[PDB]
């Protein structure tokens, strides 16, 4: 799934140095980077999405159950006049894509936060370079507006999701020569408003500023499209203690980059459950991070985990390996990894995991593991008591696996809390309804707005009527619509087509045809008594 | 020919609320600092607060479009006053005769915005066409914007001192 948010803001009537103006540079880009993520057999799953900066009932151009036809069609007619409502637009961008979450059983809120259950999706936001407008002045700061939030929403406190990519294209294109071709492969950020927006939700914001920077922009952005897994790291708390093969001192602290989850839907157990601890009874439920802050710490811990426990394969995409390669990428070592903020009753983390490269030492395998490994793998009365530090939700999917076993437990302390299952298909419905209410009102326009206001400086009630583009207005039909020059003729020409008694007559003087002339359409619409058997 | 008394008659004017004369002394010692505004005016003898009162002027004058040119003149454009001054539909400026003097892209933006709304289709094609000008591209070196700021603002001044005196 991929929305290209186009902003079409009267700001981008400007024309470059090629003859034409941003918009049609960002339009053919578009049509570019579709040829070439056709060239990719794998584009037979995604759906297109298109995204303006107009009203909300005008925004959406196409959205859910529309083909590539009408998203080319209304990517084609694109009018670039309005201001940049930048803030406004993302936010109707992400609430259209977070419109069928509540209802599938994505993040649930209830039951973990499972990685497996995944809706990837690419902003490209292609705006002007600055100086965004709210009709009032000229701000800075790029704030997003919360007016109307979603039924369901507080839980997240967060507009985006945990696939939800930004990237950028700011079309920095001069007017005159655009010489600046001296790096050949470099491509600098933007560093404009849009830039903290986009590293928060972990894609980069390009600068275009030639055409060739263009075309290498694009030919890099078509390799970053896969699974979302998007999870934040944190040096705390082990004041890099790295002392493996040199000394340390670094950047690769906050790492947000995302992981490739490749199926064999995807296949996986053993979810992040959750960052607080949940009670038995809370009637108002913490909200939720989009992205978890989880932290590493650096500890052999007997890296060596062989059992018969069900094997994942989240692969990690290489974005700050320069840490671990200085380390010789730890060969037969690794690190465990726990969650922050309150993961059990009373402790400041609980390891869950590590990061245990590949033998081919290529990228991260991000190795999950259950809530606490290192006591359920090595009765005498002890998992009855061991069930007790682990949350009571969790219980849940590690169950499954017991089935790979036996079947122990039962459903006697499978409750996660009698509050929180209260007050969740209310929301549910009504996040179906409105999801259900903007997929109807997506491509019905119904402007209807013309009109000149005459005002006063049949009283307090006139309006001058506009320039209508398609009128089409009817000559045989209608006798208004015949002008003063081309009367009589058209008088005799009624008047021979009224008394020539034809078959099939109709109101239209000339009406050759429409934009499109098909071949194969019209020769549908026929009868030919030939099959070429020689 | 003193720029600093005529500066001093054009805001004693000002304050007796005759603004017509306020601009005209205005231009006057606009005129004798720059030789006819062939070159760029002195920062001193033009200040922030004399392209302020020039606005205050301009606006109760029923002359916005003026007024959206001046508020360029300043060392920080003041998009607030203009975009105020644009909302008005009762100029006696020549609206769609002074948009070739706008440089800045956010003005012209705001311009066509305001005629696509008020279905006021011809006048949006000629601030599109005026966007759509190579020398304003909001992406030159600077080399060439603040030529083509300083020839506009030489013409917008030429044009206002042939209106008034």
């Amino acid at each position: 799934i991929l929305l290209f948010l186009i902003d079409t803001s009267a700001s981008m009537n400007q024309r470059s140095h090629l003859g034409t103006t941003y918009l049609d540079t960002a339009k053919g880009a578009v049509e570019t980077f579709m040829k070439l993520r056709a060239r990719d057999p794998a584009s037979r799953g995604d759906r297109y999405m298109l995204v303006t900066f107009e009203e909300p009932p005008y925004a959406i151009k196409a959205g859910w159950k529309e083909n590539h036809a009408t998203f080319m069609n209304e990517l084609k007619n694109l009018q670039a006049e309005g201001l940049t409502t930048l803030g406004q637009s993302l936010r109707t961008a992400f609430d259209l894509l977070n419109l069928n979450r509540l209802v599938t059983g994505i993040d649930n809120y209830g039951q973990g936060r499972n990685p497996f259950f995944l809706e990837p999706a690419i902003i490209i936001t292609i705006t002007d370079g600055s100086k965004l407008t709210t009709t009032s002045g000229v701000q800075d700061e790029l704030h997003l507006p919360l007016n109307s939030p979603l039924p369901g929403s507080e839980l997240t406190k967060e507009p985006f999701r945990w696939d939800q990519r930004l990237f950028a294209l700011v079309l920095r294109l001069p007017g005159t020569m655009s010489v600046e071709s001296e790096q050949l492969t470099g491509v600098p950020l933007d560093d404009s408003a849009i830039t903290p927006m986009c590293e928060v939700t972990g894609g980069r914001s390009y600068s275009v500023c030639s055409p060739r920077m263009l075309n290498q922009c694009l030919e890099s952005l078509v390799q970053k499209v896969q699974s979302g897994v998007v999870i934040n790291f944190e040096k705390a708390g082990p004041d890099p203690s790295p002392v493996e093969d040199g000394q340390p001192d670094g950047s690769q602290p906050w790492h947000s980059c995302h992981k490739l989850i490749y199926v064999r839907v995807p296949i996986g157990h053993w979810p992040v459950p959750e960052s607080f601890w949940p009670d038995q009874n809370s009637p108002t439920l913490p909200p939720r991070t989009s992205h978890p802050v989880v932290k590493f710490s650096c500890t052999d811990c007997e890296p060596m985990v062989i059992d018969k426990l069900p094997f994942d394969k989240y692969e990690l995409e290489p974005s700050p390996l320069t840490q671990f390669i200085l380390e010789r990428k730890s060969p037969q070592t690794c690190w465990q990894v726990y969650v922050s903020n309150s993961a059990k009753y009373s402790e400041l983390g609980h390891p869950f995991g590590y990061l245990k490269a590949s033998t081919a030492l290529n990228c991260v395998n991000l190795f999950v593991m259950p809530y606490n490994y290192p006591v359920l793998l090595p009765w005498r009365q002890s998992f009855e008591s061991y069930l007790k530090t682990m949350p009571p939700y969790y219980l849940g999917p590690l169950k499954k696996a017991v089935r790979m076993m036996g079947a122990p437990n039962l459903i006697a302390d499978s409750m996660e809390y009698g509050l929180s299952y209260s007050v969740i298909s209310y929301l549910k419905k009504l996040s179906q309804q409105a999801k259900i209410e903007s997929d109807r009102v997506i491509g019905s326009v119904g402007k209807k707005v013309v009109q000149e206001t005459g005002i006063k400086v049949e009283y307090t009630g006139f309006q001058v009527a506009l320039l209508n583009k398609d009128l089409k207005p009817q000559t045989f039909r209608n006798a208004y619509d015949i002008p003063r020059r081309n009367l009589l003729d058209h008088l005799t020409r009624m008047r021979s087509n009224l008394l020539k008694s034809t078959r099939r007559f109709l109101k239209g003087q000339d009406e050759d045809q429409v934009h499109s002339v098909p071949i194969a359409q019209m020769g549908n619409y026929q009868e030919y008594l030939k099959q070429v058997p020689s | 020919n003193n720029h600093s008394w005529l500066i001093i008659q054009a805001d004693i004017y000002f304050a007796t609320n005759q603004y017509s004369a306020a601009l005209h002394y205005y231009l006057q010692a606009g005129a004798v600092c720059s030789d006819f505004f062939n070159k760029a005016v002195p920062p001193d003898v033009y200040t922030d607060q004399v392209i302020k009162r020039m606005i205050k002027c301009c606006s109760l004058l029923n002359c916005h479009t003026q007024v959206a040119i001046l508020c360029q003149f300043l060392r920080e454009i003041d998009y607030k006053t203009a975009f105020k001054s644009l909302q008005e539909q009762n100029s006696h400026d020549a609206m769609d005769s002074y948009y070739d003097y706008i440089w800045d892209v956010t003005i012209l933006e705001y311009l066509t915005y305001l005629h696509h709304k008020r279905g006021e289709t011809d006048k949006r094609q000629i601030a599109i066409k005026a966007i759509g000008q190579t020398e304003l591209n909001a992406s030159n070196p600077e080399e060439v914007l603040q030529l083509a700021a300083q020839r506009r603002k030489k013409k917008f001044l030429q044009a206002m001192a042939k209106l008034y005196f």
